[PDB]
């Protein structure tokens, strides 16, 4: 099997290196460098993000998408940055303002063509394709706008293969941008609608659980993207691993989603314990089910115990009885059976891979399915209104070819979005 | 004379590697000797290669291994339907290629997982495909069905209320071995809070040894497989008895072994060992084939048994006067060298029909109809080559199945 | 044929005035009235109705949302070479004219806000795509109106037309104006037009009137094809001549499942005859207690369109 990672924007650039700087070690491939593997099964399923050519060059298998120079010009100017091959930088030398519509409708609709062909020479590489992986930010115009073009383009030339979107929605508490409800509101209308699987995570949601899940007193965004990075590993790439009971995006998607929106997750790493100290290694799995399924330690920022879940998927990885994990999983199902929806008698998918990461003797990706990221859509859809009633920055959309329709369909769209989730709160 | 035996799904491939393993243990056959007589398939590679990686890795044909590099899904309509089917075919030509090779063979002991993609929905149709390209034979699938509480698929019902109506009009005999119930001897008659699936694997593995191997072994009275859905099946339902151990002794803690007949007999019917979470809650008992191995004195079980019948708590169905078939072989078991099973010299593998499963059909019905009276996770199958038909006119399936095992009994 | 009902929200006036909400959708598909009633000893009681509908909209549900639930789906039927009509129908005030025509509490404003004009933006998206394009199919647009079974041109300022029937019994308005578009813009320049235009009596304090029956429709031409490829007939009912006509709207609507006369079923006949043939009605209810009696009376007449179904 495939998949053909996407770096659309900067955000979702900057993360693609370090979720290339991890994967690559959880894979043996140094710089330009091969596979040097401290093992031998790092390598029987590689494929599904890399190439051959060379013998000692597999190349990663992604897409670079960004109207801003600088950007993809420090990620290629860095660490692993030159491992990409050049064909795989679809830059817009343009002016990459922070427009969802400069990005989708005006400056990205150009660069797009030239990236699609691309997709598509990755696509028709080898083997059979599985889907692609998405990141970005909604909070942008390469991110929300030209990203979210990348998939509805995707969509219509493979609705057979998956699309996992990971979404940085625009944090709470402080937005690090001003219109991000606009290229927010926007680019998640055009996800509902597209990509099938969708990882939110909150920069403050990882600085919170970053801070104090992590004593880290300086916790760069080097970070942040670092621990995601972790996340995202443990969902696609580790799957593609041997287990006892493994999965792969489709059982993933298949026992995820339950109503064809595409519903988004949130992720939630197993150990995740401050260096020294804290390494107290209480893994033996009641401690991870303990970790994973608490609110804190929830890349999203909504906090699980304010509204049911509908799926669940604890990724293990790394060697435990069948037995004490296909049991926790069920204490954890009663324990809480307030807030775990009941139409479906097993919400949770345990699944189940072999080999940990690298260094690590256990972990366990989250992947879950709750209802409470509603309270999040609300967000956003507020400051949406709050701001669109009065029209705020709405002249550099519009005067960029636009629609006061436009936006009026996002927010409803995903609006409505937020209504149908609590359809199963209840 | 022999039965092909069809391991499907990754469960009833680690089963069947177990099941596989014991064997040889017990017949001299070392890594590398002489040639099985079965086949494996399943829709996700990397389990069927633990038997192309792990032990036992060269008493195999790459001919008797069918894998589907595709995808799994834990969903009965893609693994019968839309993937499933396109193996099948192939999967036939084994069990077509193998059935013809032998000499006057009596069925295939099939081994499935009940709550599975590649083991509910695939089968469903492979055991389908077979009551028609041998009806002529005997059809006895081992399955292990949903654990009462502890189940791990989100959909299972879906997958079992599937398996169950689809495969219920072409089995001879369905042999049940509850996952669940088979830990609480784990905890209970072993001691260990440490069962990996390995070792229900080991014990289902000896259960099974018990039937086929040992049976078709010469003995002192001898019980083909036919012999079993005839005096086990009182009606055409492909009937589901349940399977029981006795000496499930742990070897290591408590040795009282030498537990004369007298003594293992009586531990078959108490409902805490039985690898079936059915405990006799009424199901009144409708024919047992007690199946013994080792040193056993023939009156010992005429005696035995004898005073069984008359314990009355025990309580048979009424149109049946007499329901046991004592089966008797030579061989004592034989443990894993040194995995956890004790090692006596003495057995009893009674298998039986009890009226008691009306619970554990009904226990997992009910499961189903909450998640379809909400249509749950309906989208999954559509999308994969099925209809509100196959779900609603499975579940009326099933419903005369309620019925039926009810009426067979609690009335005279 | 698809039914739907849309409470609209009470407005200012009928809140100054204290107006009671009535009317509550507690679901998507119910719609709930709170009769308010007295017995003889005028003991005050509320006698609750219920009344189900394909989409029951409540009062902050907007235009486009609307739209997407009833009309939206109609225009494939006209790509597909149908015929398909939707209606708005209730009493005076209900909204009819805001939903098709434009926002506006005098019913007449943005046009762009409306159905009319958010149905022609998905003609044209659709004619774009794929399947659509080889057809070579062109846009025209009508807006007419029918008065005391008269109709007049609201394109051709209020020119007053005759209709004709045949042997065969098929109807044509001669003299009926339609217009070439290409652009939204350029429907929404109609509609404007045709607005303006629209019968009524003198200029009241507040709002329009529909004294008439406003239809616009949306017709497809390759060269003909049945008499054209395919259309889509809009109409704003007049408040519930006009009984003569909703009476005869009923029945040919609930002809249409299987298959006294009036104007207004006169010229849409052949959108009721074919086989390809959809229609929506929606239903617009005042929610003030003091239009109990007149939204009965509009959802009684929706339960026996819908009863077709």
């Amino acid at each position: 099997r495939e998949i053909v990672h996407i770096q659309a924007g900067q955000c979702g650039n900057q993360i693609g290196a370090k979720f290339w700087e991890v994967i690559s070690d959880e894979h043996g491939i140094d710089p330009t460098g091969s596979y040097h593997g401290d093992s031998d099964l790092q390598l029987e399923r590689i494929n599904v993000y890399y190439n051959e050519a060379a013998g000692n060059k597999y190349v990663p298998r992604a897409i670079l998408v960004d109207l801003e120079p600088g950007t993809m010009d420090s990620v290629r100017s860095g660490p692993f940055g030159q491992i990409f091959r050049p064909d795989n930088f679809v830059f817009g030398q343009s002016g990459a303002g922070n427009n969802w519509a400069k990005g989708h409708y005006t400056e990205g609709a150009e660069l797009v063509d030239s990236v699609l062909d691309v997709v598509r020479k990755e696509s028709e590489s080898c083997d059979c394709l599985q889907g692609f992986q998405l990141t970005h930010s909604l909070g942008g115009g390469t991110g929300s706008g030209m990203g979210t073009l990348l998939i509805s383009k995707i969509r219509e030339e493979y609705p057979d293969r998956i699309m996992n979107t990971f979404s940085v929605v625009p944090s709470p508490k402080v937005s690090d941008t001003v219109v991000e409800p606009y290229n927010a509101t926007l680019s998640v209308h055009q996800l509902v609608e597209n990509t099938d699987e969708t990882y939110c995570i909150d920069n403050e949601a990882l600085y919170d659980i970053c801070f104090r899940t992590l004593k880290l007193t300086t916790p760069t965004y080097g970070d942040l993207n670092h621990l995601v990075s972790a996340t995202m590993s443990g969902v696609t790439t580790c799957l593609r691993f041997p287990g006892q009971l493994n999965a792969d995006l489709r059982k993933l998607a298949v026992n995820m989603v339950p109503f064809p929106r595409l519903h988004f997750f949130m992720p939630g790493f197993a150990p995740l314990t401050s260096r020294g100290s804290q390494q107290y290694r209480a893994l033996t799995v009641p401690e991870l089910t303990q970790q994973m399924f608490d609110a804190k330690n929830m890349m999203a920022a909504c906090d699980p115990r304010h509204g049911r879940y509908l799926t669940v998927a604890a990724v293990f990885r790394g060697r435990m009885s069948m037995k004490e994990v296909d049991e926790q999983m069920l204490n954890v199902q009663n324990k809480n059976s307030s807030y775990f929806v009941e139409w479906i008698p097993n919400n949770v998918k345990t699944a189940v891979c072999d080999i940990p990461p690298r260094g690590l003797k256990m972990s366990a990706t989250f992947i879950g399915n709750s209802t409470a990221i509603q309270e999040l859509f609300k967000r956003i859809s507020e400051q949406f209104t709050a701001m669109f009633r009065r029209k705020a920055f709405l002249h550099w959309y519009t005067g960029e070819g636009m629609d006061e329709m436009e936006f009026t369909e996002a927010e409803s769209n995903m609006n409505d979005l937020v209504s149908e989730y609590q359809q199963y709160q209840d | 004379r022999e039965c092909i035996s069809i391991h499907v799904g990754q469960a009833g491939v680690q089963i069947g590697n177990a099941c596989w393993e014991l064997y040889c243990l017990e017949h001299g056959i070392q890594p590398d000797g002489h040639v099985p007589r079965a086949v494996f398939v399943d829709l996700e590679p990397t389990v069927i290669d633990e038997v192309r990686t792990g032990t036992y890795r060269q008493l195999f044909h790459p001919e008797q291994l069918i894998t589907g590099k595709e995808d799994a899904a834990n969903n009965y309509a893609r693994g019968h339907y839309t993937i499933g089917k396109e193996i099948i075919d192939l999967v036939l030509d084994r069990i077509r290629k193998l059935a013809d090779q032998c000499t006057g063979l009596q069925g295939f002991s099939v081994f499935h997982s009940f709550g599975g993609g590649t083991g509910s929905g695939f089968t469903s149709l492979l055991m389908e495909r077979l009551s028609v390209d041998y009806g002529k034979k005997s059809k006895l699938e081992f399955s292990i069905y949903p654990a009462p509480q502890v189940s791990t698929a989100v959909v299972e019902p879906y997958n079992s209320i599937l398996t169950t109506h689809t495969t219920l009009e072409h089995s001879d005999c369905a042999f049940m071995v509850d996952n669940e119930a088979i830990y609480d001897i784990c905890r209970r008659n072993l001691d260990i809070e440490r069962p990996t699936y390995t070792n229900l694997n080991r014990l289902i593995g000896q259960i099974v040894s018990s039937i086929t191997a040992s049976l078709r072994f010469d003995g002192a009275l001898n019980v083909d497989l036919t012999e079993f859905q005839t005096n086990l099946v009182p009606y055409p339902r492909g009937h589901f008895p349940l399977a029981t151990y006795a000496p499930v002794i742990s070897a290591e803690k408590a040795y009282h072994e030498q537990l004369s007949v007298a003594e293992i007999t009586n531990a078959c019917f108490e409902p805490a060992n039985q690898m079936v979470k059915c405990d006799p809650r009424h199901g009144k008992y409708m024919a047992c084939c007690l199946l013994y191995r080792g040193d056993v004195v023939p009156k010992d079980v005429n005696a035995a048994i004898a005073t069984i019948k008359t314990k009355r708590t025990i309580q048979f169905v009424d149109w049946c006067p007499t329901g046991f078939k004592v089966g008797i072989n030579y061989e004592p078991p034989t443990v894993v060298p040194g995995g956890d099973l004790a090692k006596v010299q003495r057995a009893v593998c009674m298998l039986s029909n009890t009226t008691a499963i009306a619970e554990a059909w009904a226990r997992l019905d009910h499961k189903f109809d909450l998640m379809y009276a909400k249509r749950a996770f309906v989208h999954w199958y559509v999308g994969e080559g099925m209809e509100e038909g196959e779900f609603s006119e499975a579940r009326e399936d099933m419903a005369a199945l309620e019925k039926d095992y009810e009426e067979v009994g609690v009335d005279s | 044929i698809t039914v739907c009902v849309r409470k609209r929200p009470i407005s200012r006036k009928e809140v100054n005035r204290k107006e009671i909400d009535v009317i509550s959708v507690p679901r998507k598909d119910m719609l709930i009235v709170h009769e308010p009633r007295s017995k003889v000893d005028l003991t005050k009681f509320l006698e609750n109705h219920k009344f189900r509908f394909d989409y029951a909209f409540n009062d902050t549900c907007d235009n486009a949302m609307v739209y997407k639930y009833t009309a939206k789906p109609l225009v494939k039927t006209i790509f597909e070479g149908g015929m398909a009509t939707c209606f708005a129908y209730g009493q005076t005030g209900s909204g009819k004219t805001h939903t098709m025509g434009g926002e506006f509490n005098g019913k007449v404003q943005d046009c762009k806000n409306g159905i009319y004009a958010m149905a022609a933006k998905d003609v044209f998206v659709t004619l774009n795509m794929p399947r659509y394009r080889a057809m070579n199919l062109v846009v025209s647009a009508s807006f007419f109106e029918i008065y005391s079974g008269k109709v007049f041109d609201l394109l051709s300022d209020k020119q007053k037309l005759r209709v004709l029937e045949d042997g065969k019994q098929q109807v044509q308005v001669v003299g009926l104006t339609e217009k070439v578009v290409d652009g939204v813009e350029e429907v929404l320049k109609l509609i404007q037009h045709g607005n303006a235009a629209r019968t009524s009596g003198q200029t009241s304090a507040n709002s329009n009137s529909s004294r008439s029956h406003a239809v616009f429709q949306i017709v497809l031409r390759p060269q003909g094809s049945t008499k054209i490829h395919g259309k889509f007939s809009f109409i704003d009912l007049a408040g519930n001549e006009i009984n003569k006509s909703l009476l005869a709207l009923k029945e040919c609507i609930r002809a249409l499942g299987k298959q006294r006369v009036s104007k207004l079923t006169q010229v849409l006949r052949d959108s009721f005859i074919g086989e390809k043939s959809k229609t929506c009605m929606i239903a617009m209810i005042s929610p003030g207690l003091s239009s109990c009696e007149h939204t009965l009376n509009t959802l009684r007449y929706a339960d026996r369109v819908k009863e077709l179904v």
